[PDB]
Order: C-alpha cells, then sequence, then structure tokens
C-alpha cells in the first residue's frame, strides 16, 4: 500500500403568521378583517375585540365567524405585540 | 340495501384515501403502491331486527336503512403501477355520482 | 436528470395534442441530455418552445450556470401552429445509476 | 328545526326515568366524533341543549378563570376588559362553536359511537341502581368460571363477582349453583359498579338464620 500509494502523489403561533385568507372560513370572513389593512392574523391578535367591535367594517355573521375563529384561541385572544415580531419569529 | 360507492366510509387513514377523490374513484395519473385503495366501497352488514338500544337509530340519519362494513378494492399485494385509464358503467336508472 | 413536468400530461403514458411522440418518448430523449452544472447540488431548468419544426435542447431557458454541452439535441417535434410545449426539468448531481424504483 | 328528535326524545321504552336530554348531547358528540381528526383537539361534551331545537349545534366553551391551564379554555379580567369588564371571576361564559362529522361512512362509526354512548350512559345507570341497595343478602346463580373468581347472574340484567379469597377453601362453586350472601362494593369499581359479594363474613349468615326462624 505504500508502494501504491506513492505512485499517486503526482496525481492527488402558526395561526397568527398565517395570512388571514388562508383560514378554513370564507372570503367574507378574511375581506372583514383585510377591510382594516389588515393581512396576516397577528394584526388582528394586535388589535382588540372591541376595538373591532367599534367598526361597521365587520358584519354580524363576520362576528360569528371570528367567534369560530376565537374558539380555537390561536388568534383574537387579547395580546399584545411588539410590532410584529415574537422572540421565536426572529429575523433569521 | 346496495352497495355505497362513495368514499365516505369508516375505518379509514390518511393513507386510506389520500389518493381518492371526492367520490371514491381513484385519479386518473396517481401512481401507487401494492395495497392502496383504489375503489373504496362500503356494503351492508346485519339486519335481524330493531334493537332497544338501537332503537332511535331506525330512523334518524337519512339513509340508515343499511349498516356500513369495508369491501374496498385494493391493489393486489406485490404490484405497483401508474393509473392509466378509469372506465364507469351505469346500469340505468341508478343515480350517476360526480365522477361518472 | 430526475423529474421532468409537461404542463398539461397527468402521466407518463398520456399523449399530449400537437407533438408527434408520445411522452413516455419525451421522457427517453430528456434523459439523454448532456448538461453540466457548476455551482449547485440540484437545478431546475424551464423550456417553452412554440410553432412548427423540432424542440431542440438549445431552446432551453439557461440559468446563470447551467451549460448544455450538446445543443443540437432533439427532444420532439412539434406539428400544429398553435401547438405549444412547457415543461419543468430537473438536473442534479449524482454517482452511478440510480433507478426510479429505489427513490412524487 | 326538522322536529325529528323532538319525537326521537319520546322513544321512551328504556331511556324514560333516565336522564333523556343528556343521552340527545351523547348521541350528538358521536354523531360528532367518528371520523374527526384534524379541527384542534376533539369535540365538545358541553352544549347549548335547547330542548326544543332538538339537534343542539355542539357549542365549544372559554371558561373565565384567573389561570393559564387548559389552554382553548380560559379567560382573565384583562381579556374581559374588552368585554368591558362584563365577565367575572370562575364563569364558563361560552364563546365559539363546532359542528358536525359527516356522512354514509361515518355514521355507522356514528352508530358505533351513538352506541358507545349509550352504553356509557347505562353503565352510570347500573352504578345509580347498586347503590340504590348499597350491599343487601340477595342471592345468585352462576354463569362463568374465571380464575379465581365466580360470575353470579342476578335478575334485571344484573351481574355480580364473587370474589376467591371471600370464599371458602374446600366449598368449591360451579355454574348452575344458586348461592346468597351481602354485598360490600357498589361505589368505585371499575367502569361502573362490579357487585362483589363476600359469602364468608358474619353478617352473611345473621339473616340465614332470621330466613328459616
Amino acid at each position: 500500500a505504500t508502494i501504491l500509494a506513492e505512485q499517486l502523489e503526482a496525481f492527488v403561533d402558526p395561526i397568527l403568521l398565517r395570512p388571514v385568507d388562508d383560514l378554513e372560513l370564507t372570503v367574507r370572513s378574511a375581506n372583514c378583517l383585510k377591510a382594516e389593512a389588515i393581512h396576516y392574523i397577528g394584526d388582528l391578535v394586535q388589535r382588540t375585540e372591541v376595538e373591532l367591535l367599534k367598526t361597521p367594517n365587520l358584519g354580524k355573521k363576520s362576528l360569528t365567524e371570528i367567534k369560530d375563529v376565537l374558539a380555537s384561541r390561536g388568534l383574537s385572544l387579547g395580546m399584545r405585540l411588539e410590532n410584529w415580531p415574537p422572540a421565536s419569529i426572529a429575523d433569521e | 340495501g346496495p352497495e355505497e360507492i362513495t368514499a365516505d366510509i369508516p375505518n379509514v387513514g390518511e393513507a386510506a384515501l389520500s389518493k381518492l377523490d371526492e367520490s371514491g374513484i381513484v385519479y386518473i395519473g396517481a401512481e401507487v403502491t401494492g395495497g392502496d385503495i383504489l375503489v373504496g366501497k362500503v356494503t351492508p352488514k346485519g339486519e335481524t331486527q330493531l334493537t332497544p338500544e338501537e332503537k332511535l337509530l331506525r330512523a334518524i340519519f337519512g339513509e340508515k336503512a343499511s349498516d356500513v362494513k369495508d369491501s374496498s378494492l385494493r391493489v393486489p399485494n406485490g404490484v405497483s403501477g401508474t393509473v392509466i385509464d378509469v372506465q364507469v358503467f351505469t346500469r340505468d336508472g341508478v343515480e350517476k355520482d360526480k365522477r361518472a | 436528470v430526475t423529474e421532468v413536468e409537461i404542463d398539461g400530461v397527468l402521466h407518463e403514458y398520456s399523449t399530449k395534442e400537437g407533438v408527434q411522440e408520445d411522452i413516455l418518448e419525451i421522457l427517453l430523449n430528456l434523459k439523454g441530455l448532456a448538461v453540466r452544472v457548476q455551482g449547485k447540488d440540484e437545478v431546475i431548468l424551464t423550456l417553452n418552445k412554440s410553432g412548427i419544426g423540432p424542440v431542440t435542447a438549445a431552446d432551453i431557458t439557461h440559468d446563470g450556470d447551467v451549460e448544455i454541452v450538446k445543443p443540437q439535441h432533439v427532444i420532439c417535434h412539434l406539428t400544429d401552429e398553435n401547438a405549444s410545449i412547457s415543461m419543468r426539468i430537473k438536473v442534479q448531481r449524482g454517482r452511478g445509476y440510480v433507478p426510479a424504483s429505489t427513490r412524487e | 328545526m326538522n322536529k325529528e328528535i323532538l319525537a326521537v326524545v319520546e322513544a321512551v321504552s328504556n331511556e324514560k326515568a333516565l336522564p333523556r336530554e343528556k343521552i340527545f348531547e351523547a348521541l350528538e358528540s358521536a354523531l360528532a366524533t367518528a371520523t374527526k381528526k384534524k379541527y384542534e383537539q376533539e369535540i365538545d361534551v358541553r352544549v347549548q341543549i335547547d330542548r326544543k331545537s332538538g339537534d343542539f349545534d355542539t357549542f365549544r366553551r372559554w371558561l373565565v378563570v384567573d389561570e393559564v391551564t387548559q389552554p382553548t379554555k380560559e379567560i382573565t379580567l384583562e381579556a374581559a376588559r374588552y368585554e368591558d369588564e362584563s365577565l367575572n371571576l370562575g364563569d364558563y361564559v361560552e364563546d365559539q362553536i363546532e359542528s358536525v362529522t359527516f356522512d354514509r361512512i361515518t355514521t355507522q362509526t356514528a352508530k358505533q359511537v351513538i352506541v358507545q354512548k349509550v352504553r356509557e350512559a347505562e353503565r352510570a345507570m347500573v352504578v345509580d341502581q347498586f347503590r340504590e341497595h348499597e350491599g343487601e343478602i340477595i342471592t345468585g346463580v352462576v354463569k362463568k368460571v374465571n380464575r379465581d373468581n365466580i360470575s353470579l347472574d342476578l335478575g334485571n340484567n344484573a351481574e355480580a363477582v364473587i370474589l376467591r379469597e371471600d370464599m371458602l377453601p374446600r366449598e368449591n362453586f360451579r355454574p348452575g349453583d344458586r348461592v346468597r350472601g351481602v354485598l360490600y362494593s357498589v361505589r368505585p369499581e371499575a367502569r361502573g359498579a362490579q357487585l362483589f359479594v363476600t359469602r364468608s363474613k358474619p353478617e352473611m349468615l345473621i339473616e340465614l338464620f332470621r330466613i328459616e326462624v
């Protein structure tokens, strides 16, 4: 093996991060939140439900759809973010 | 009652009908393995008589005149393939489903 | 090459309207494609061609590192005025012979 | 409001004295169980019992607390400030809904889960029946012979288990014989109330002589 080697050394939250339109509900339930220039459900969780109820852009059926979405407790739980990002949501 | 050719059957898994459409018949082009489901088929079971504990199930679910087992067509154990052509023939009078 | 996705083709045993070879023969002619890649593991090449005549191997929209070494290689023959193929080709590195049955 | 459940409520051969409404909830979650597997968790036994309705739509809950345990059923007062502090401490305020699990299919599995729920209700009823007496000098007839255990069959579809440790050493019993003793198990047993008699205790023959003289 020494001879043959020397013969070769000259070669070698996921619901909040998802969009409102990605929700299982209809497009109207997403558009009710999207009328306030919201694209992510994290923006919906950043605002209170009372603040959304004080705007007539949401409808009566949209309130029931929002309740059905909040029944999973992933969104609209009355939270407050920095702007968008949590610590797990970090830039890398 | 008759047999159900629809996908709506029990004892299944995401691996039980992840290649079937909304009406039981496998797609044209779905490359299957040995032992998947091509046509989902459920048949009737026992009749006997209406029991005391099943007296409420005698008529409270539309099509509750039949029971439900499992007799779906499967690829015989060993062969792979790619489904290239599906024929559906219907005896006249029977309701055509959405894929027919 | 590993994967091909012709646009209007479900399974490899079908036929596309307006090309005088089957989809299986197009897969063999793409299997014989002689291509160099430079700085990637795998890469996705794009092919678009419309009009009467051959679809040579020089009709692939080349990326910034993929280099075809024989551009006269025929794939298929389009045979009508409005009948066009549009496919995505997946070309990757490897070693030996890796068939389809082992590894969609 | 098809009124099928209304007349399905009043069957009522065996669940007249049993909790009717609870059996609808039972059967409704059983129609909702069977082929559910996605959603977020499972279903919900709790559901707005609307007698009139009949097919009570499985509603969810939010349970107002001051704690962070049971994530899909958790409120606080600070979250109740968006509702203008209308929520109080400890309430079970429902703020969500659920649907059904289907078709052709999923409904003999729903029949199967309807049966499962009926069985659970029957077990509860049997427990209540055994609690009514709470151990007495009743007899019975052997039917099955298990390892170090004797199965007895009484009246009104009732079964009792005879421990071999509470039995006589030489005196061996078999099927077809009739034995009598005092039970001492009707509370916590196993999926109901396993009637456990003891034909070896003194109080066992306390009324045995009383039955004669």
